[PDB]
């Protein structure tokens, strides 16, 4: 199974 | 006294010097490798009145018993042992009759396709048969001529009876592939071809060499199809799936398209969906064992979560359409949404004029379209949060390993193609093609455009120096540029496409094998530097190839809808974020290139791509694509047997290797990805891969997911075809 | 087990050495004074230095007030209530007294014949009567059930322990053994068909399969063509395809090769056929139907079994005077003995039956450096199988002398100067070419002439108890492992296999063999001095075998070599787990 | 199950008054001729006219070669080896001849005396001589155990 | 579980 927890202030960083 | 049954029903006494002598010669220059130990495990076996081929398949299955990385060369000890039973089987005697002799034989039987005897006269196969090197067959690994045995070599599947040996295979499919061309090259060409694939420098496709000197010309396995918002459109495309299905085609199919449930078509996509998947299983045994399809949708389409768990083998029968896989097609503002934490509209095309169309083609109009259509309140939407929606795809990924990512964006900014002129808005199956397409409204429309694509490889493990690429460019990509004018085209439309474009994908087999002998990794960033200087050699030399193959015979008709007919080149439009992981300088003259293609031109569109590969690898014994192997030994079943093959040098490189979960995660091999990415004209069916215990409980968290599919992204990485999880 | 004890109060009585000595003073009571202490002595010696193994209840019971000795019995059933009342009444007789049972229930009518219900429900009442003295339907008395492949219910006999069922058509507390011939196995190498036929509509047919090829195949085909028999066809492939499924599923559905039992035997089959086995199926010997539990034309057959310890001896001449003091103990024992059923003393008298076998063959084999599974075994087998049958007849051959023959020796093949060495199988010849090196002539005339004491002397049987109490590997079994674990009440038992230390890489471990070929020439070489028949197991490990399955043509190849080398009967069929 | 029939062929071959004229002729067949057939007809009378009831054996069989008329047999076993194997035999025996059994197991010492294993292996032992003669499971054979 | 395929021709060699 997979762990659903979502950072979003993790992934807004991110520079795509 | 142990007797003996013969072929012709004579019993005769058992000779076990001769059976020594036969071990003694397939030993020949192999170490750790115990001939006494097969003669006991075999000869316990043996029978008063056992048959000749009972012996031989025997000691042929006690030395492949023995295969281990320990004793690695018991898989040549096999192979040989395999490969004298095949000589016997197929010509009465070890050494194969004059070439000649076998073609006309082989002719009068309908085995071989006459024109052979036509296009060449009998003093012309007299001196192929000189080229000829019948002891390359002693090169094969055991797993190599099983799959030559039950794949490649002409036989009867009702009497089980075995024509060919393999160099008769590879000098005739070289024979086939160059025979219109004029008397002074021919024979020359003819020869270094055989040469570089009797060699395995080079490694076609399992229709090619099956089928090439054979009565055959279905050839195509790879079909892209593009579905109109139509009943005629979805009547043509299932049509043409039925007819390239009957033949072994795999299909990639869009049908984005299709408008959303409940449109002023009423019923939606699911229904048509459900249709195409039984046209793709139509020629299959029992509905499942055969044909093959990916389907393409775009991520903001206003059925997307229904789309999403079309194969959740936990649902309603009337929502599940479990036998075809998918590819979501994603852009960059998709993914700001994601970072941003903000929602994602979705739209039915046909309420959204331009959208769809600007989606692949145009970034900017994209974005202004999409915002207007937002905020028009007379466009039916619905609202959904990006976080929600890119977490229902990655968990359905994760749970299937069959949900697949194309970034349309990439696909056509970073492309052979002008996406105003000719959009890449689809891959295929295997999601390393991306190629132009045109919807049909009848299987016989003849302004529709189905895409094709001829596959091969070169074998990175195979080539002492990345020079030798230019020899290899120029055979590779006029015999498969032959094989287009060779094959048969069931529907108009894909003619029109191989035809108007001549698309060509030629990728690499042994990447990892040849990492590991240079003493690099994937997962560390030390092949980064190694990866762009290979990649440079094989895109500068398969352009070099198909450039003079137009000085030569005339660029493609449709060559005008290229970037490359502009004077661009893969190295002007790559994603610049590369710059930041390899300094690896051009080592070719990509400036003379770039004026020679756009006054020459190029006979073929697309030139490369990097597809997953299984038999052509194992016929090398090389690892599989550019892909790490799982381990050090792999198995497969048989009915001869428990199958294995060790990866190429175990002995010495065994610590060299960096197998699939011993990287400790995704970073390095994307990185590889990307930047081979820079210079492959299509895509890569590049795979991500999570082992749940290097995970706390147990779990792969969502958080790892997007990440890996951000930095892919990032990277300029075009899809992302299996998501692998470690079993345990 | 073996020391004399209260099972009430948990006390012991005796040690190992007086269990010995007076084993040896009872079973050699009625001996000579010149004579008698002498015997006692070396018997002792033999025992106690574990070169003769004896079974359980001579150990335990010899000595005390006891004449419960009889473990091995064979009951041939007719087709008559009489008949199977008689069978019944004897079985529950003898497993009150701890017997394991061979039934021969084969000539029983099919179902549907003018008896009209058939087999099966008088197989579940044999089984009653098999665990009528067991704790809770299963816990002590056991036996195996034989029938002829071509019998008209065979189908339905073959899935009798098969766990998914319907009640009225499992029986699946008993095991079963299978009875096929030459002609049986022809139909499967041809891919022909199989004719089954109830033996109550096939006059001479029954008695041929067992005692006549020749007669049989005449009888057969012309059943065949007669249109008025009563009879069903399957396929031959079919037939063998559910029997091997049934055997590997549940281990215990066995295979007696009945032409061999007969061509190479120690008895005239126009006289006294071998017609079924024992439980563990290495005992081969004659029957008759008793029609009453004391019917005096009845013959139940006993067998009084023991070993010879292979790794205890230093060479093979010493079974000159082990076979002396093994045939010449428990030839006492058959007049020592009780005998519940007339008919059961009727054989034991009249034929005097003897079945001794070995222990410890594994680590035999190691010692001398040879293995199971390469052929290297194979004249060190010979040799060594020659030397034991050669010195049990020469000791049975001495005590005829002594004490006469026995009362129906005429009945054997002995008495006709007929030896194993002129009847085995001919292809034996191709996997062995050690000479004879004893004096096979002049015991012929020897035995034509003083006859034998016992009309069987050899049989090879599975061991347990009597291999743990000499630390000796298994019968003729390679061990599964170096050391054996067994669940007591007084923690876990371990036993490492003899000299471990100097032998662990000389030793074969049961999965370390690639397949069955080589145990297989094994027990064909045994089987052609042996008078009866052997325990032959056959292993499969899935994990040797493509997707993890064992297929079907490696199962029947391996029973196809089985007969071909002579081979008379399988026991077990192991799969290892996992 | 009355009528004297072909159960094969599907074929009868008398009627309700032959069989019961003839059950009568053959019951008093040994009487003096003096009253034997006003016997015979009196006793047809009694039966055809219903106010006597005969069971099915004899309905189906006297008249017929057969001479297997029983169809209620009581069974008392010991308390012994022998006792239990000649209970077993006479069930299996009357079972064939399609009898209703009442067995006497009560005597049958308990599990642990000084038959070690009591009572049950010996009651499953007479089940399955009781069901012997069935079709395959249970249909047929019937006792009751006290 | 068994693989219960029997290839009868392989079989028809044998000498019993």
């Amino acid at each position: 199974q997979i762990d659903s927890e979502v950072d979003t202030d993790d992934l807004s960083n991110f520079q795509l | 006294n142990l007797l003996v049954t013969k072929r012709d029903g004579s019993t005769e006494r058992i000779n076990l010097d001769k059976i020594h002598r036969v071990l003694d010669w397939a030993a020949e220059g192999l170490h750790n490798v115990s001939i006494s130990q097969v003669e006991l495990r075999s000869h316990i076996q043996f029978y008063d009145g056992i048959k000749t081929s009972d012996i031989h398949e025997t000691i042929i299955k006690a030395a492949a018993d023995l295969i281990s990385r320990d004793a690695p060369d018991y898989q040549y000890l096999a192979a040989r042992l395999a490969i004298f039973h095949l000589r016997k089987k197929a010509y009465g005697q070890f050494e194969p009759p004059a070439l000649y002799d076998h073609v006309v034989k082989m002719v009068e039987m309908g085995k071989y396709d006459n024109h052979l005897l036509e296009d060449y006269t009998e003093e012309e196969f007299k001196q192929m048969d000189t080229f000829i090197d019948h002891d390359r067959d002693m090169t094969f690994s055991y797993a190599a001529v099983k799959q030559l045995e039950g794949k490649y070599l002409v036989q009867n599947r009702v009497t089980g009876e075995i024509y060919e040996s393999a160099q008769f295979l590879y000098i005739l499919v070289a024979a086939c592939l160059f025979s219109n061309y004029p008397r002074e090259t021919r024979l020359q060409y003819v020869k270094r071809f055989y040469d570089a694939v009797s060699t395995f420098k080079i490694s076609l496709p399992t229709p090619i060499m099956s089928g090439v000197r054979t009565p055959t010309r279905q050839f195509s396995s790879c079909v892209l199809i593009e579905c109109g918002d139509s009943l005629d459109s979805i009547n043509a495309t299932s049509s043409a799936i039925v007819k390239y299905v009957s033949q072994r085609a795999g299909i990639g199919i869009n049908a984005g398209r299709i408008r959303a449930l409940g449109s002023p078509f009423h019923t939606g996509c699911i229904p048509f969906y459900k249709h195409f998947q039984t046209a793709v299983k139509s020629c299959s045994q029992g509905g499942v064992r055969g044909g093959a399809a990916t389907l393409f949708y775009p991520m903001w389409h206003l059925e997307v979560e229904s789309l999403l768990v079309l194969k959740n083998n936990r649902g309603v029968e009337g929502n599940r359409v479990r036998h075809m896989d998918y590819g979501v097609q994603i852009n960059k503002l998709m993914y700001t949404r994601l970072l941003k934490g903000e929602d994602i509209t979705l739209f039915s095309p046909s309420d959204v004029p331009g959208l769809y169309d600007a989606f692949f083609a145009d970034q900017e109009e994209f974005e202004r379209l999409y915002t207007k259509y937002e905020k028009d309140d007379s466009i039916r939407k619905q609202r959904v949060k990006a976080v929600e929606l890119f977490s229902l795809m990655m968990q359905e990924r994760a749970s299937t390993g069959r949900i697949y990512i194309q970034n349309v964006d990439h696909c056509n900014t970073h492309s052979p193609f002008d996406p105003a002129i000719a959009p890449v808005r689809q891959s295929n199956l295997c999601l390393e093609i991306a190629l132009p397409t045109k919807p049909l409204n009848d299987v016989n429309d003849e302004n529709g455009e189905i895409a094709l694509c001829t596959l091969s490889a070169f074998n990175l493990g195979a080539i002492n120096n990345l020079d030798e690429l230019e020899e290899l460019a120029i055979l590779a990509v006029r015999a498969l540029d032959a094989l287009l004018d060779y094959q048969d085209y069931p529907i108009p439309a894909a003619k029109r496409g191989a035809m108007g474009r001549r698309t060509l994908g030629i990728g690499v087999i042994n990447f990892a094998y040849y990492l590991a002998k240079h003493g690099k990794r994937y997962s560390d960033g030390s092949a980064n530097n190694l990866t762009h200087k290979t990649f440079e050699a094989i895109q500068y030399y398969l352009l070099k190839a198909s450039n003079e193959l137009a000085k030569e015979q005339g660029a493609c008709p449709w060559f005008n809808e290229t970037t490359y007919a502009k004077g661009i080149l893969p190295i002007d439009t790559y994603k610049k974020d590369l710059d930041t992981i390899a300094n690896e300088p051009l080592h070719y003259d990509w400036e003379a290139l770039r004026e020679s293609i756009k006054t020459h031109g190029l006979r073929n569109s697309t030139l490369s791509a990097l597809m997953p590969s299984e038999t052509s690898s194992q016929i090398s014994n090389a690892t599989n694509g550019i892909e790490p192997p799982r381990g050090y030994v792999s198995i497969k079943a048989s009915k001869d047997g428990i199958l294995r093959q060790v990866v190429p040098d175990y002995e010495h490189l065994h610590d060299a290797y960096e197998l699939l979960w011993e990287m400790p995660g995704n970073d390095g091999y994307l990185q590889l990805v990307g930047i081979m990415q820079k210079f492959i004209d299509q895509s890569i069916s590049a795979n991500t891969n999570y082992d749940p215990s290097r995970f706390p409980s147990g779990k792969v968290p969502m958080q790892q997911l997007l990440k890996d599919l951000l930095t892919a992204y990032k990277f300029g990485v075009k899809t992302l075809y299996y998501q692998n999880t470690r079993d345990g």
